[PDB]
């Protein structure tokens, strides 16, 4: 039986605000501050926003406001604390509803009506109750359903740059992101309202608004509100996994702007900074948020994030992507050459990986072949880049049999394999099928990274 | 009435203020000096002054206004520069009779004095009228008819009382609401906060293309009516006269000069030439002026002055897109925005974060460049306007590494590059068509199919042909040109022809100060015919060399068919380049 | 082959309007839920209103909203906001408010409870106190309006559970 | 296709009539079980606790 | 008549504070102050009875935080008194400083006497409105092939000069003061100097008193040796000098700010002794302001005839303009005469490089009723053929002459006969507009009538 109860707990009204320090609201009066607790600073005009109380000293408690400090006065604002931290209302009926970066909808419809409140930070899953996610999601994209695979439980996420058809990609990726149906859990930190529209038109085409829940926090919005939006999504999406047992695909947008928010947030605090300014814990916070995703044991669902990451200035050696490349389970890399090439998507298969794919893609689950095939064309298209340099820097009379063999590779492999567009939903085996007639350009001699057998079996 | 207690640079910490709320608008000093608060510890709050801060004494009394940064909507803005605060430089410059600005003038942000004619609307008494309802217009100028008055945002009720239609002044009562039993009076113009986005019905998918009248800008990378637009580049590239060049001849109904760190000469100029200029809408000819302000915050002026220049200017493009109309503000340096921004955080004291530029920059510039795009009016009757902003990012030491860029080409959609090497020798616009970037080619192919149906095709063939002709030079630079093919050198030609003749537009000659989007994609048609009939002419069997010998005719004709001077109309000039591709078309059929 | 693109372009637009319809019928089903669970707290607050009118059944209510709110501020003084109805039972029963906090709290009984002018709404608060620091500066909503907004924030799961029984979808906790 | 195209976006009143029978039934529910529940809300607002805060 | 005399009779006396909180680094910090001001100059009385002179930057309640120009060096606490003057840092304008010789802090070093002040300016002075401000539209007959034909100047342009440390910038810019007018019929040149070496001051004042200019320059001479916390103030001085010359008494203005490169190298001497914000490569995040304060002073304005024309000299570090000083300078002024060392180590004179080179008073002022109605289209054309010419040369260097085709030849001989004949010039040879343009038209005319894609086809069928 279900244990849930009725209580009324009064919340003190501290009307003592000593400091709005840019995002901060600092209070002077607070008796038995509580660490990381909601309050409601009701501003002179009279409309209330959300806080979080970040630091607490012996009566001192800085409370980052959600929705900005633009307003707030010291004489007639409010804090109450409510002495709890915050909670979102999660129920089954979520799928559906459009919400704002606060967890407020915005669908013109009712508040959700709660079946449990549950913590936005959520709790470390156990290690020892987690399962290897071994099942492979058969992406319709060529370019990731071979030589990057992703999983069930994965959290692999997209590295791009301004201008680069990341939201496309992940949009294609969740219209055909079956087994080889997916609930989505998409939450939009701070991305613009053409993109927030293309997400929406895509889902209501695709009709995954049955089963779909939106977390709009749009660049209008308030940034600290980013902090906010990926813990209520994918506590959101966690709720549904575990508790619903649902396949859930949490795709997140513009992590580069989360942590942008963090930094923000970070900054005016007078933290001592990290690279660039970050967090020296916001390594810890992108864990906090990509390590919620994956299988569990006994529950029969699973999450399957795709955070969008927009490196700043195409730099992968930027704090954010390098810590999310470091904490997730792969990346798959969008090259501004190849869109400037022309090439959708414009994955670029090289600094692309999936840590899953060595499990996922074996025999049984997929043709035998797999893995030999992925580590063949990798090994070609490097020979190809290497013999395109050699191309522009030497002349091209010099470049051997084997070079110019490459670089035919690489066209083919560039404008035949990788150039997709949209709605092709290339199937595992044809896009193994079309790597073969790629692979075929090469004598039997030549393919040293496939094994004898499988050489024999397919070519 | 509190007091001064720390002056150091731009910002004020005044202390004795218990109860300021934050951006709240205050007057620091003897002579009310413009200041809005930033940080409250305590008493203290301090405060960026909007003005000069030398001369401000420890204890000088501080008045608490109540409101935010107020933009002063309504008739009489069209026509008119302000100071960034929204100061009337006429004005100014008429009360002081001195060249300088004085500190801490405070002259109405609209001239009150003036009687403007007013035509009441279809409300009468007793309707109900919502925020952003029309309840009449004013008849401004002469190219900007019919100014409708607005009911403000956020103001509801019942009316009790309309003016009859007659002549009126802004202080004059012209409505009368009544909400909850409290009577609400209503002017010609109404304040708004620059910080908040004046509120729209819903927004709409920019479709209609904002024709800039630059050949590259128009053809290339596209700009649609609704969307931000970035301009990077160095001193020299061109930025400026882009945008200059924009404002005189876009499709928009109205233009928001903003200038932020510019130069005062750039806005006398544009207060000099707009004048002087006229343009074919309305179907009359009447003055660019006459529907273009300017918000005119200079280098010299005030640093913390800049942002409130951007958000006046940003309100105002706002409040002529409720009016229904199709705007684009043009920010002139969004860099000297982030500039002051550096200086007023370096000043606090906030975390550097990166280059110096505050944490919250990023922030800042994607909810300004958020409030442009294509939306329906908040109220009735129905109609729908757009705002384009158009800012030109000025990245420090010519690098497009900078913070402000980064974010900028992060948020807007469509990125003109400018490349250093074409500012100079004279290559204007110099226009990088390797890195620059336009995402409104897809949605603009509904316009395009409708109107010109070969110009999404033309335009691609042309960008490949220039990536071809980039990459043959490339490696012809370092193994010279001896050993490239006749196609090679076909497209190495053509794209030479392409950059000298087509992509350069001399902006300041008669016949090149403005190619219409017909003549743009005439030319287009043009330079791809002859490259299209020389490639067929050398597949054929014809040699580069003779060809080229045989041909230098068409070729002159082609590359000359920009001094084509578009006042002659579309169907004159249509009408020739129709006889250049059939004697350009005979003329490589003889040949080969 | 023209005619099939035509028509592929169309079929998606049948999926879009008939999503649009689905969505506003779901979203009239959950709008109808919260409706519904509007009479719960209007009906709620006719009977709130009504034990107030209450005289002798209203004596202990008093007796609890006070002492309860004073034992969170733990302060030794305070202010109390209370219905002008209610002020002559406030200074009735004062003597018993501070016994009360004395006994409950380990400290020694408030020095000096006073009860403020200023009175509450009469539509708005029906009933209860909202007490106050020393300073008027830290407060607390203890009426009875306000018990039953938090009251109907923060314990929705169970009314979900008694109205419309267990979560179907629902497998774990 | 333009003909089936427009029969297709007419049909909303079957799916008004098909939400009809939840509405009922959540108004059944809602007369069947207001006692209890407004009955056990005053309970528990009626009925608070003097509890001092653990710290 | 004059109204502003009234207001001089009026004796105010000023606190004399020996109250010195501490001093570290250029500031100087007190306490107890009675009501400070923002930027009024103080008097620091050191123990040894020199007078340093110093302003206040940060009032915080009764402490104030003054920085002295001659640097904080032997100031105590005990001795030193303060004497606030309550005024911002004012100097005593008069149309007689025409012909004088100032120092860094605007006292005499002309072995005269103090000028006859006829109103006290603040040196901040005040930003001109843009209303109030005329577009400047009136060409500069600079005598330079160069800087008159393809970097025209107009009357109110503050066009700087760019340069490395051993270009002849100084012998370039006396050119332009010596030749300077107006190319449709004197200036007052208003020379100021920041960090300067004495070879250069000497060179300054020798040239002006042997071209006959002395009679019409107030120089402000701040050499190394000078404090180097009043580099700051001494631009300030000369341009409020030329505002007063120009916009109250009706005289054509040039402003020479040489070494501006040593006046933001003193600006970030100043930044980094504070805790201010670095910038890029060190320079103050508000080096783009005080530039701007410095250079927008110059231009026409509404009502009054004065014009000034800023012409300062910069001292690129390696010859970069990626550099913050040029490129914030060229942001900020309304173009640039970039000086080649390339072209020195050649042997041209002047070695102007024309590509990094730019007017922005160009479009107008070059024109039919101005100068020759042929002036822009020449230039352009001029621009591409030896910017053509350049990717030629550098083409030849990497593959041989053989390899280049007709088009890249013909390029060539005309950058050899235009670098040759064109940018060369004597340092005391003067040349019209028109000699300049006949010139720039025989360089054309080496082309083909055909390959001039930039001559409108009226202007090539007239001028050919
Ligand atoms: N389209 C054009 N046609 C002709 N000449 C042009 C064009 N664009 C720029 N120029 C020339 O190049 C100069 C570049 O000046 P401009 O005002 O465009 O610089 P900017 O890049 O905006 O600089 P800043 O960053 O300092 O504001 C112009 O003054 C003009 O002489
Ligand atoms: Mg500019």
């Amino acid at each position: 039986a279900v244990e849930q109860g009725f209580n009324v707990k009064p919340r003190l009204n501290y009307n003592t605000v000593s400091g709005v320090n840019g995002p901060l609201v600092i209070l002077e009066k607070v008796k038995f501050p509580r660490y990381n607790e909601i309050v409601n600073l009701t501003l002179p005009d009279g409309t209330v926003r959300q806080g979080q109380v970040l630091e607490i000293r012996g009566d001192r408690a800085i409370v980052q406001v959600f929705e900005g400090t633009s307003g707030i006065d010291v004489k007639k604002t409010t804090v109450e604390f409510t002495g709890e931290s915050l909670r979102i209302p999660v129920s089954e009926d979520m799928l559906g509803r459009i919400f704002d970066g606060s967890g407020r909808p915005i669908d013109n419809g009712p508040k959700v009506f709660a079946e449990d409140y549950l913590d936005i930070n959520g709790s470390p899953i156990n290690p020892y109750a987690r399962i290897y996610p071994e099942e492979m999601i058969s992406t319709g994209v060529s370019a990731i359903d071979t030589m990057n695979s992703i999983a069930r439980g994965q959290k692999i996420p997209i590295f791009s740059a301004s201008g680069l058809p990341h939201n496309e990609i992940a949009a294609q990726i969740c219209r055909q992101a079956g087994l080889v149906n997916f609930s989505i859990v998409f939450a939009a930190m701070g991305v613009n309202l053409e993109t927030a529209r293309f997400f929406k038109q895509d889902f209501e085409e695709n009709g995954s608004l049955e089963r779909t829940s939106l977390f709009l926090n749009l660049a209008n919005d308030p940034t600290i509100e980013r902090i906010i939006t990926p813990r209520l999504a994918l506590t959101t999406a966690e709720y549904l996994a575990y508790q619903t047992e649902r396949h859930v695909l949490t795709i997140l947008t513009d992590m580069s702007s989360y942590a942008d928010a963090l930094r923000e947030v970070s900054a005016a605090r007078e933290e001592v900074p990290g690279r660039r300014g970050y967090p020296g814990y916001m390594y810890t916070d992108l864990s906090t948020i990509y390590e919620r995703a994956g299988r569990v044991e006994g529950r029969n669902g699973s999450i399957t994030q795709i955070p969008i990451l927009t490196m700043p200035n195409d730099d992968i050696t930027h704090p954010i992507p390098d810590l999310t490349g470091y904490i997730t389970e792969g990346q798959i890399f969008v090259d501004r050459q190849l869109h400037n090439k022309g090439i959708y998507p414009p994955i670029n298969v090289l600094p692309s990986l999936s840590r899953l794919m060595k499990s996922a893609i074996g025999e049984g689950m997929t043709r035998k072949d797999h893995g030999d095939v992925s580590n063949q064309l990798y090994a070609k298209y490097a020979i190809g880049k290497d013999a395109a340099a050699m191309k522009a820097v030497v002349g091209e009379e010099a470049l051997s049999i084997e070079d110019k063999l490459s670089l035919e590779f690489l066209e083919k492999f560039e404008k035949t394999f990788i150039t997709q567009g949209a709605y092709e939903d290339r199937t595992v085996f044809e896009s193994l099928d079309q790597a073969w007639s790629l692979l075929r350009i090469y004598p039997k001699e030549m393919l040293n990274r496939i094994s004898p057998k499988i050489l024999d079996e397919f070519y | 009435y509190g007091a001064i207690y720390s002056v150091s640079g731009p910002v004020v910490i005044a202390e004795n203020m218990i109860g300021c709320a934050m951006y709240e608008l205050v007057k620091v000093g003897h002579d009310n000096l413009v200041g809005e608060v930033i940080r409250i510890d305590g008493d203290k709050a301090t405060i960026q002054v909007y003005e000069e801060t030398a001369g401000l004494t420890v204890g000088d009394p501080v008045l608490r206004t109540g409101k935010p940064l107020s933009v002063e909507l309504g008739p009489g803005l069209m026509e008119t520069i302000y100071d960034g605060i929204q100061r009337p430089l006429k004005a100014i410059k008429e009360e002081s009779q001195s060249i300088y600005i004085p500190r801490g003038i405070d002259t109405p942000a609209l001239d009150r004095t003036i009687k403007w004619q007013f035509t009441p609307g279809k409300f009468q008494v007793g309707d109900h009228i919502s925020g952003g309802d029309i309840y009449g217009s004013v008849f401004e100028n002469s190219l900007i008819s019919s100014h409708k008055i607005l009911l403000p945002p956020r103001s509801r009720g019942t009316i009790t009382w309309i003016a009859p239609a007659g002549e009126y002044t802004l202080d004059e009562k012209i409505l009368e609401v009544e909400f909850d039993g409290k009577k609400s009076d209503f002017t010609l113009y109404h304040t708004w906060p620059v910080r908040v986005p004046r509120p729209v019905t819903e927004k709409l998918s920019a479709d209609y293309p904002l024709l800039t009248g630059q050949r590259v800008l128009d053809a290339l990378f596209p700009c649609v009516q609704g969307g931000t637009t970035c301009i990077p580049g160095a001193f020299g590239c061109g930025k400026t006269v882009i945008s200059q060049s924009l404002s005189k001849y876009s499709n928009s109904d109205a233009i928001i000069y903003v200038g932020c760190g510019e130069r005062g000469n750039e806005m006398a100029e544009v207060l000099m030439e707009f004048p002087e200029l006229y343009t074919e809408m309305s179907g009359t000819k009447e003055p660019i002026m006459k529907r273009t302000t300017l918000v005119a915050n200079t280098s010299n002026m005030p640093v913390a002055a800049r942002e409130a220049s951007i958000y006046t200017g940003i309100t105002l493009a706002e409040y002529f897109r409720d009016q229904g109309k199709n705007v684009s503000m043009i920010a002139d340096s969004s860099s000297r925005w982030a500039e002051a921004l550096r200086e007023i955080s370096g000043r606090l004291g906030e975390m550097p974060a990166d280059q110096g530029f505050p944490a919250y920059l990023g922030a800042k510039l994607a909810s300004f460049y958020e409030r442009a795009g294509k939306a329906v009016a908040l109220g009735s009757p129905d109609r729908t306007g757009s705002v384009s902003i158009v800012a030109a990012v000025s990245p420090a030491g010519g690098d497009f590494s900078d913070p402000v860029t980064t974010a900028t080409l992060g948020i807007t959609q469509v990125f003109w590059g400018l490349d250093k090497k074409l500012a100079q020798r004279k290559h204007f616009p110099s226009i990088n068509t390797s890195v620059s970037y336009s995402k409104y080619t897809n949605v603009l192919n509904k316009f395009y199919d409708s109107n010109y149906p070969e110009f999404p095709v033309l335009r691609d063939r042309m960008k490949e042909i220039l990536s071809n002709a980039e990459e043959l030079e490339q490696v012809v630079q370092l193994v010279g040109k001896s050993a490239l093919s006749d196609s090679d050198k076909i497209t190495l030609d053509v794209a030479t022809l392409i950059k000298e003749d087509f992509l350069q537009q001399n902006g300041y000659s008669t016949y090149d100060a403005f190619c219409p989007i017909w003549k743009t994609f005439d030319m287009m048609r043009a330079f791809i015919s002859y490259h299209d009939e020389a490639q067929k002419a050398v597949a054929n069997g014809a040699n580069w060399s003779k060809l080229a010998d045989s041909t230098g005719d068409v070729k002159h004709a082609v590359s000359s068919s920009k001094f084509f001077e578009p006042s002659r109309g579309e169907k004159e000039v249509h009408g020739e380049f129709e006889k250049l591709l059939s004697t350009m078309q005979e003329r490589f059929a003889e040949s080969t | 082959g023209n005619f099939k693109s035509k028509l592929k372009k169309a079929m998606l637009s049948q999926q879009i309007t008939k999503s649009t319809i689905a969505n506003k019928m779901r979203l009239k089903v959950l709008s109808a839920r919260e409706q519904s669970l509007d009479g719960i707290f209007e009906e709620t607050k006719e009977k709130l209103s009504g034990i107030a009118n209450n005289r002798d059944e209203y004596k202990p209510i008093l007796q609890s909203l006070i002492v309860e709110a004073l034992l969170k501020l733990l302060e030794p003084k305070a202010i109390v906001k209370a219905l002008e109805r209610d002020v002559d039972l406030i200074e009735s029963m004062k003597d018993d408010i501070m016994r009360e906090y004395g006994e409950k709290a380990q400290r020694a009984p408030l020095e000096e409870i006073v009860i403020s002018n200023d009175y509450l709404n009469k539509d708005l608060v029906s009933g209860g106190v909202v007490v106050s620091n020393a300073s008027d500066k830290i407060e607390i909503n203890n009426t009875l309006e306000e018990r039953l907004k938090l009251l109907s924030e923060e314990a929705l799961p169970a009314i979900r559970l008694e109205l419309y029984g267990p979560s179907k979808t629902r497998k774990f906790f | 296709e333009q003909k089936n195209a427009g029969g297709v976006g007419e049909l909303e009143k079957k799916a008004e009539a098909g939400v009809q029978g939840e509405l009922a039934e959540i108004k059944k529910i809602a007369e069947k079980k207001k006692d209890d529940v407004v009955k056990i809300l005053i309970e528990t607002v009626i009925k608070p606790s003097a509890e001092v805060h653990i710290n």
